[PDB]
RNA sequence: GGCUGUCGUCAGCUCGUGUUGUGAAAUGUUGGGUUAAGUCCCGCAACGAGCGCAACCCUUAUCCUUUGUUGCCAGCGGUCC
């Protein structure tokens, strides 16, 4: 079996985990088994609702803002948010002045972990301006878009709470590659190192565990039948 | 009477308060006295508003106050029209800035309020009891629910021996806690005596 | 009559920032020269 | 409850503060151990209806003295009423 | 080591230590005779303890406080009884036989209104 | 060290109110010797139901003061500065005094 | 009108359909056991259903998980005990 090992950590966002001994067929097994577990099942956090002051649907324009409201729902599913102990937590951006808002401006309270300072989201071009958005963020496994969530909703009267597409997945690309390695006594042994790109929300080496712990469970089933 | 209020019964469980806030011996005085004169208000310029249930929450200094209708635009206002004034009108009456956000009420024909305040209504326009109470009510039985007894008090038709009414379809055991039913009165004071009534929607169990 | 208010409210707002932009900025023009002269 | 009885509480509040509440204190002093001027004592006189004790509180929603609780400042079954529609928060039946 | 025995009944709260030896008892910094000693019957405590041979036997170190004699010195008997059959858990039955293993669910009662204590109804000669 | 109160009169909503300080009030810097649930203050009261007349009808209410105390025992900067971010809860007297 | 007491916490009160009589009406719901109870089990020209009774609510009677201030002190220690 491989013993894991040896994280080449780049960045907060990127990393190059690595798994040195591995048998003559289990470089690719694994790797792709792994790449199709990370980039599909991959359970994370993200915007999915949000209410706008002095705002009754998208498709307007708000009072001091170059950005229209549709620019800035696409926006907020670009922001990264972590979210340890609570399930779903609802922000508040109270935030006013001549300037860009930076990222962060939302007031911090409970397990809310904020990994973007610099992210765009809208840009204030007047004095007296002003915005207050409530902002919630949900927790899932896969992508569910805007057009499903009006379904079994039952009784939505929220008007003001315009939907976004959401998107529960960290990782932002993948890549694995196998290159031979002699190890102390092997004659001939593939070297997997697994190359993970994220949205800065959740560690890789908590996702590649996390990633193997599905595979395992499905695993489970097929041995007894 | 022999009879529990079929809402406060279950007040506990199943039931939420149409007014949830904090307050203290000192505040709680007047603090469910304001809630009065907004509520008791909020009707009188918003009768025909289709209004369901008002609830006020208080976080601190500042009310929320939620007016269910069926008619939501009605109750909106010319694009600020009733909202300004509502949302004004909380001004000295609570002397607390007080907000209000209106919440749409999903088929009015299964909610106890309007189903009351309507055949009460009808009954007013010169209307038949029977009839009305019957079929006139008897839509909370096609748009779903399981289970509606109403009831009209006495006075009803030219008569001065008071008689109360029946008319009751599916099931409504309002002897189970963990049934949860939509109760609500209704008057019409007419030429004659003020003919009640009382709707008791069954919508589901548990 | 909410959108022909709307739409008067809008009207007042942009010829009066015409009037603030150009006319504030001549009054004081003028003022200022005054107040230098006198 | 009556329009008339309704109404002179309503100022029996008012006067009981505009003096008593605040001046009330004045003759308090003198008119107790404080080194009892008789003319503090007759000057206490002066009004009447200014008073703490001359208050029978009155329902806050319709008006019966008789079953208030400074609670809900209602009384009796006006409290049965607003408990029932909830109208009052955090309050159902007590078993035990 | 000690074995701890909870114990209870009647707004009582019993904590009874037994220990390997010494028969000695105390409650609450005082003896068994000087708390309870000379009472109704407080001779229910230390029943349980004789019921199997005592006093040269083990220790008892008890910290009471709830309910009135009867009741204190009922909770008491619980938590002993309770307490041996952690020494021994093989002589359940000999203290279930007795009655002790039980609690005395037994409580007060709660008054009633339109009553005037509970369950004493108002007289009413005239009917 | 600060210490902190919640009394609503309810679980459905001093629940969440103050699971929030230990998530959010509590991360690394604030220390928080723990959530305590204290005694609950119970006050009934009995009304007469009928308007006048029969004594023997009587109703009993009550309303249950739920409190909670927790408290953070830590007096930093970074983390005790981060509670303030929280002031939602329709009904959760909070009485922040030291 | 709204609200309350009372028979009475009594086990009672009905409906749909079917069947029976010219009809009011009956049957069901009576009978045999049984239960706190139109509770249940057989029977039976009735087959099912609703308001009830029961059960959901609280509270008290054991133990478990969890948190430990103003509550606690089993151990160890220091005692202006």
């Amino acid at each position: 079996k491989p013993r894991l090992v040896d994280i080449e950590q780049v960045s907060s966002t990127h990393a190059k985990v690595t798994l040195e001994p591995l048998e003559r067929g289990f470089g690719h097994t694994l790797g792709n088994a792994l790449r199709r577990i990370l980039l599909s099942s991959m359970p994370g956090c993200a915007v999915t609702e949000v209410e706008i002051d002095g705002v009754l649907h998208e498709y307007s324009t708000k009072e001091g803002v170059q950005e229209d409201i549709l620019e800035i729902l696409l926006n907020l599913k670009g922001l990264a948010v972590r979210v340890q102990g609570k399930d779903e937590v609802i922000l508040t951006l109270n935030k006013s002045g001549i300037g860009p808002v930076t990222a962060a401006d939302i007031t911090h309270d409970g397990d809310v972990e904020i990994v973007k300072p610099q992210h765009v989201i809208c840009h204030l071009t007047d004095e007296n301006a002003s915005i207050s958005m409530r902002i919630k963020v949900q927790r899932g496994r896969g992508y569910v878009p805007a057009s499903t969530r009006i379904h079994s909703e039952e009784d939505e009267r929220p008007i003001g709470r315009l939907l976004v597409d959401a998107c529960y997945s960290p990782v932002e690309r993948i890549a694995y590659n196998v290159e031979a390695a002699r190890v102390e006594q092997r004659t001939d042994l593939d070297k997997l190192v697994i190359e993970m790109e994220t949205n800065g929300t959740i560690d890789p080496e908590e996702a590649i565990r996390r990633a193997a712990t599905i595979l395992a469970e499905q695993l489970e089933a097929f041995v007894d039948l | 009477g022999q009879k529990v209020h079929p809402n406060g019964i279950r007040l506990g469980i199943v039931k939420p308060w149409n007014s949830t806030w904090f307050a203290n011996t000192k505040e709680f005085a007047d603090n469910l006295d304001s809630d009065f004169k907004v509520r008791q208000y909020l009707t009188k310029e918003l009768a025909k508003a289709s209004v369901s249930r008002i609830v006020i929450e208080r976080p601190a200094k500042s009310i929320r106050v939620t007016i269910h209708t069926a008619r939501p635009g009605i109750v909106i206002g010319k694009k600020g029209e009733d909202v300004e004034k509502l949302r004004k009108v909380v001004a000295d009456i609570a002397g607390v800035p007080a907000q209000i956000n209106i919440a749409e009420v999903r088929k009015p024909e299964l909610d106890a309020k309007l189903v009351a305040d309507s055949i009460t209504s009808q009954l007013e326009r010169r209307v038949m009891f029977r009839r009305a109470m019957k079929r006139a009510v008897q839509n909370a039985m096609r748009l779903g629910a399981k289970g509606i007894k109403v009831e009209v008090s006495g006075r009803l038709g030219g008569a001065e021996i008071a008689r109360t009414e029946w008319y009751r379809e599916g099931r409504v055991p309002l002897h189970t806690l963990r049934a949860d039913i939509d109760y609500n009165t209704s008057e019409a004071h007419t030429t004659y005596g003020v003919i009640g009534v009382k709707v008791w929607i069954f919508k589901g169990e548990i | 009559l909410e959108i022909e208010e709307m739409q008067l409210k809008q009207a007042k707002k942009d010829l009066s920032e015409e009037l603030q932009i150009l006319e504030a900025g001549l009054f004081s023009r003028i003022r200022a020269v005054l107040v230098a002269g006198g | 409850a009556k329009q008339s009885m309704k109404a002179r509480e309503v100022k029996r509040v008012a006067l009981a503060d505009k003096y008593f509440a605040k001046r009330a204190e004045l003759k308090a002093i003198i008119s107790d151990v404080n080194a009892r001027w008789n003319a503090v004592l007759k000057l206490q006189t002066l009004p009447r209806d200014s008073s703490p004790s001359r208050q029978r509180n009155r329902c806050r929603q319709t008006g019966r003295p008789h079953g208030f609780l400074r609670k809900f400042g209602l009384s009796r079954i006006k409290v049965r009423e607003a408990a029932m529609r909830g109208e009052i928060p955090g309050l159902k039946k007590a078993s035990w | 080591n000690q074995y701890y025995g909870t114990g209870r009944r009647k707004s009582s709260a019993a904590r009874v230590f037994i220990k390997p030896g010494n028969g000695k008892i105390v409650i609450n910094q005082r003896s068994l005779e000087q708390y309870f000693g000379r009472e109704t019957a407080r001779m229910v405590v230390r029943q349980p303890l004789e019921l199997v041979d005592m006093v040269e036997k083990l220790d008892l170190y008890i910290t009471v406080k709830g309910g009135g004699i009867s009741g204190q010195a009922g909770a008491i008997r619980h938590g002993i009884t309770r307490a041996l059959m952690e020494y021994d858990e093989s002589l359940r039955s000999e203290l279930r036989k007795a009655g002790f293993v039980t609690r005395d669910a037994r409580q007060v009662e709660r008054k009633k209104v339109g009553l005037r204590k509970a369950r004493r109804r108002p007289q009413f000669s005239k009917r | 060290r600060i210490r902190i109160r919640l009394k609503a009169f309810d679980h459905r909503l001093i629940d969440q109110a103050t699971a929030e300080i230990v998530e959010t009030a509590k991360r690394t810097g604030a220390q928080v010797r723990g959530p305590i649930p204290l005694p609950t203050r119970k006050e009934r009261f009995t009304v007469l139901i009928s308007p006048h007349v029969n004594k023997d009808a009587r109703d009993q209410y009550e309303i249950r003061t739920h409190l909670r105390l927790v408290d953070i025992v830590e007096p930093t900067e970074k983390t005790v500065d981060a509670l303030m971010r929280l002031d939602l809860a329709a009904g959760v007297d909070v009485q922040i005094s030291l």
